[PDB]
RNA sequence: CUAAAACUAUGUGCCGAAGCUGCGGAUGUAUACUUUGUAUACGUGGUAGGGGAGCGUUCUGUAAGCCGAUGAAGGUGUGUUGAGAAGCAUGCUGGAGGUAUCAGAAGUGCGAAUGCUGACGUGAGUAACGACAAAACGGGUGAAAAACCCGUUCGCCGAAAGACCAAGGGUUCCAGUCCAACGUUAAUCGGGGCUGGGUGAGUCGACCCCUAAGGCGAGGCCGAAAGGCGUAGUCGAUGGGA
RNA sequence: CCCACUGUCGUUGAAAAGCCAGGGGAUGACUUGUGGAUAGGGGUGAAAGGCUAAUCAAGCCUGGUGAUAGCUGGUUCUCCC
RNA sequence: GGGGAGUGAAAUAGAUCCUGAAACCGCAUGCAUACAAGCAGUGGGAGCACCUUUGUGGUGUGACUGCGUACCUUUUGUAUA
RNA sequence: GUCAAGUAAUUAAGUGCAUGUGGUGGAUGCCUUGGCAGUCAGAGGCGAUGAAAGACGUGAUAGCCUGCGAAAAGCUCCGG
């Protein structure tokens, strides 16, 4: 039973290389660049769907306190306020309303002034 | 003495971006219609209306 | 530079030909395992 | 409608060819005719005779009149190669390759 | 460096290419029209002209300049009986070089050298 | 950066990890409990190494079955499914095989071994083109002529770069014809291809007669066998003999 | 003619030991042709462990043989504990 | 050598002839790219082009931006120069 | 309209990525003309009447192979 690993290989490595379609070079071309070219972007990949979280929180925590400083606050005193106010809205609708509606968060930064006081 | 890694195709090509080549200076006779090299004799013997090998 | 081989053809026949193989009993084993090979040329 | 020559098996290498094959690269074919019979390339002896092959053919197998043919396509592929053994000094011995073409012309008009 | 230096060298010893333009002067004057490469061609008027300003006047210590210079006794007969004649009061330019395309074997640019009023 | 962006002390906030919490999903162990499905709890970073469960490949049975020219395998795209190895469907190409399921057997999975074979890159259109005795022109032929032929000049060797033998080679010799490959370029030329021709001996050489060094050697002497030495002889030129 | 003292060059060479300019011997313990002899723990050596077919502190080929290697290198799909 | 014509079911089945993968080398189209520093990706992200649709759509590209020193083996320990 | 200040679009010598279409190359699949291992049954020699192995020849026209041997791709007889 000889068994001829033709066809296997084959796909094999034709499907490695689908996986690296753009790269640059070689990267995209030669399966031994590609194989680690893709098992890279793999770790890269995890790795930042753990740094996502972080750098969209740092966005919406700049985007508070520009909005928070144009109401003569700052990011830690009207944080610190509309949690003595018992509000419990969440940096990203809260970045959200800064951008996109700055009444309301005026209105926001009125209840955390009234809470600071 | 030699190379340490082999150049990469693209590399190879922003050299031969140098490479091309140019076409001459060509006139229409007007004793003759003909097409020459501007300043050279023609290939029937003919140049600023004068001949050699009649 | 005077290379090896300096041919000869008499020297050649005397040394490596069929009737000097024939004449000892391991010539004729050399001539025996070139027929057993299937040699084209048995000898020189 | 484009008119296809191609001249298969060019004892030249595609490198060379190309330098040629880039100078009339979407040209009339006057003026292509004009650009390789004042050319000292032997490329262009040979891309002369794929090209006016091409007219030839356009003209003949296809009744294109040749006063507004283009040459709107034009490329050289590697073709087969020669294998030969060069001697080198102190008995090494280094491997030679004859390297041949393929160039394929399209007039069009 | 080359400053005002004049002269060609075409790669051959002085030797060699005194006997090739004694050649070319000798070959020029007897067919008045020959095919040659454009730096030996413009390198010729040098040689060939000096020859025919030589052969106007026709004394016998004239004629044996030529021959020193020619080594060719027809192409001292022709200098001093056609080619001098002719050219009595052409004040110099006696030769004529027209580029010519390019050699085949050699793609080196080529040039015709004719005498002015020959033929 | 200087009544700090330093230091000391104190306070109120906040930022900050894959830690904790939230939400969703998977899984191991145990316990209940249907009696194998859900809960509940605790757990789930890992090298050497130990344990458990699987995918896929060729071949045998199932299979004289099932799918296939209304298009198999293979190749190349796309869409999709699963935690993965993978699967499935389908467009193009392809033109004759493929194989469920469940068992069974393995030449059963490759990126590395200065692995092996073939192909193809980089260097790079780069170094080099093999004695620094040297060429030039005109004409011819030819698709094309620096190199071929004819001619006119120039140069080089001339105790070899000329001539003749032996050895060795083996048709390279001559003629007609052809130029792909070979010729370190082109070639119309060639020691290249194809076709034909050509080597004439009593006196030249060999064969032949004769022998040297040496070899072989009837008998013979010696030796486990194989064999070793050697007499008579018989060969053996590089020498003698019309 | 035989050799090889010095130097430059060459060192993927024109060349796996050369060229070139010089150098030594050149009637002898000379050089050389043809043929023969000595064969591997053996031969031969005006002796350098030199040479014995570009191989020599024990030639080459084949076989024992897939020698042995406490040493290098390599060891190919997936998930879970 | 090729283009037609013709043969053939088929000629990118045309003799270097079944199929015709990869490396490697062309040409065409879209987008990007000549003030900008590094394992060439990854997370985000404008713009453009083409498909389609009345999409919080698809396909290609990717200005700008955070993070980010290949793989194997051997090691106490390797981006390791 | 002119001037000033600020600020876009516009190049591709070449290159990258993607797609399309080619070349090269000869993998894969399918195939077999050749191999490998056996079982059963035989046989276990050829040669001085010249063997094994060869050389040279042999054709209307042959280069090589195969057959054959100056009677030379073959002669005679017998059987199919
Ligand atoms: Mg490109
Ligand atoms: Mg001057
Ligand atoms: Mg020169
Ligand atoms: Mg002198
Ligand atoms: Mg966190
Ligand atoms: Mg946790
Ligand atoms: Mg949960
Ligand atoms: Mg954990
Ligand atoms: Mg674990
Ligand atoms: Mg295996
Ligand atoms: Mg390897
Ligand atoms: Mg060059
Ligand atoms: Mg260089
Ligand atoms: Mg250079
Ligand atoms: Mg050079
Ligand atoms: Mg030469
Ligand atoms: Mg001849
Ligand atoms: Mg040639
Ligand atoms: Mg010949
Ligand atoms: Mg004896
Ligand atoms: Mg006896
Ligand atoms: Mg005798
Ligand atoms: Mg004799
Ligand atoms: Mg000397
Ligand atoms: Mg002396
Ligand atoms: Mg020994
Ligand atoms: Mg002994
Ligand atoms: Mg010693
Ligand atoms: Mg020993
Ligand atoms: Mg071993
Ligand atoms: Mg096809
Ligand atoms: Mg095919
Ligand atoms: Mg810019
Ligand atoms: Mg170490
Ligand atoms: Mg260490
Ligand atoms: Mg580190
Ligand atoms: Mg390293
Ligand atoms: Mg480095
Ligand atoms: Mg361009
Ligand atoms: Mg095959």
């Amino acid at each position: 039973a000889r068994v001829k690993r033709g066809v296997v290989a084959h796909r094999r490595h034709k499907k490695i290389l689908a996986r690296a379609k753009g790269y640059y070079g070689a990267r995209s071309r030669v399966y031994r660049v590609a194989f680690q070219a893709v098992i890279k972007a793999g770790q890269y990949a995890y790795r930042d769907r753990r740094q996502k979280k972080r750098q969209f929180r740092a966005l919406w925590i700049a985007r508070i306190n520009a909005g928070a400083r144009q109401n003569g606050l700052s990011y830690s005193r009207m944080i610190d306020g509309l949690k003595k106010a018992q509000v419990i809205i969440d940096r990203r609708v809260l970045a959200d309303i800064a951008m996109h509606d700055a009444v309301a968060f005026a209105a926001l930064a009125e209840k955390a002034k009234g809470a600071l006081a | 003495a030699v190379q340490q890694n082999r150049k990469s195709r693209s590399r190879r090509d922003m050299r031969r971006s140098h490479d091309a080549l140019t076409e001459n200076a060509l006139t229409v006779d007007q004793a003759t219609g003909e097409t020459h090299r501007r300043h050279h004799v023609t290939k029937d013997g003919f140049y600023r209306g004068r001949q050699l090998f009649a | 530079m005077k290379r090896t081989f300096q041919p000869s053809e008499l020297k050649r026949k005397r040394v490596h030909g069929f009737r000097a193989r024939m004449a000892t009993k391991a010539g004729r084993q050399v001539l025996a395992r070139r027929r057993a090979k299937g040699r084209h040329s048995l000898t020189v | 409608m484009e008119v296809t020559a191609k001249l298969r098996g060019a004892a030249i290498s595609a490198q060379k060819a190309r330098l040629v094959a880039d100078l009339i690269r979407g040209k009339s074919v006057a003026h292509a005719l004009n650009i390789l019979n004042f050319s000292n390339k032997k490329a262009a002896v040979l891309v002369k005779k794929a090209l006016e092959s091409a007219i030839a053919n356009a003209e003949h197998n296809n009744s294109l009149d040749v006063d507004d043919l283009k040459v709107s396509t034009i490329y050289v592929d590697e073709g087969m190669s020669l294998k030969r053994i060069m001697p080198r000094a102190k008995g090494r011995a280094d491997r030679i390759t004859k390297r041949t073409c393929h160039i394929t012309v399209k007039v069009g008009v | 460096m080359r400053h005002r230096n004049s002269g060609v060298k075409l790669g051959r010893t002085s030797s060699h290419r005194k006997a090739m333009f004694q050649n070319l002067a000798n070959s020029l004057f007897e067919h008045e029209l020959i095919k040659t490469t454009l730096p030996k061609a413009k390198e010729l008027r040098r040689v060939a002209e000096p020859l025919i300003t030589l052969a106007k006047n026709d004394t016998v210590a004239n004629r044996r300049l030529a021959f020193a210079r020619t080594r060719n006794a027809a192409t001292v007969g022709k200098l001093f009986t056609v080619l001098g004649p002719r050219y009595k009061e052409r004040n110099g330019g006696y030769l004529r070089v027209l580029k010519a395309g390019f050699r085949a074997g050699d793609a080196a640019p080529m040039a015709y050298v004719e005498l002015v009023d020959r033929e």
